[PDB]
């Protein structure tokens, strides 16, 4: 079991 | 007693020398899993990580290191304090976008100097941090385990 990275918004 | 020595680079915001020191779960073999420069690719609410924190420990596959930045100079400090500040200002952790293979994370949390340590990371396993202290920037990093 591997939780995925969250989203997050690009600068 | 440094685990490494780079440079933090937020593209237009902050370029600049720090060492980091351990706080948690930080030994030195994590020297190999840095690039010489972290690139800071985005940004993300502390919520969402912090809800992804326990998920990561719930599976028991990744180790949660803390790491403490520290500027080298005169010069880096105003760029750390810049750094802070774009983070502090926006309620928001930076997000390292060139991790090494071992490394599945990394995040750039401000801590305030009078800022209570956001309770995922307590309590640490290492130094941990002291209570008088300056604004940080504390390194969150989700490294493979197995």
């Amino acid at each position: 079991y591997s939780p995925t990275s969250p989203s997050y918004s690009p600068t | 007693n440094f685990i490494w020595k780079g440079f933090i680079n937020m593209p237009s915001v902050a370029k600049f020398v720090t060492k980091a020191y351990p706080v948690s779960g930080s030994p030195e073999y994590l020297t190999e899993d840095l690039p010489d420069s972290i690139q800071v690719g985005g940004r993300i609410s502390p919520q969402t990580v912090w809800d992804y924190v326990e998920k990561i420990k719930a599976s028991g596959t990744k180790e949660i290191c803390v790491v403490r930045f520290t500027p080298v100079t005169e010069e880096d400090q105003i760029s750390y304090t810049l750094l802070f500040a774009y983070f502090s200002s926006r309620k928001r952790y930076g997000v390292a976008a060139n991790n090494m293979k071992q490394v599945k994370d990394m995040y750039l949390i401000p801590l305030g100097a009078t800022d209570k340590i956001p309770h995922p990371l307590v309590p640490f396993d290492g130094p941990g941090l002291e209570l008088h202290r300056p604004n940080l920037l504390l390194g969150l990093i989700i490294r493979q385990k197995l």
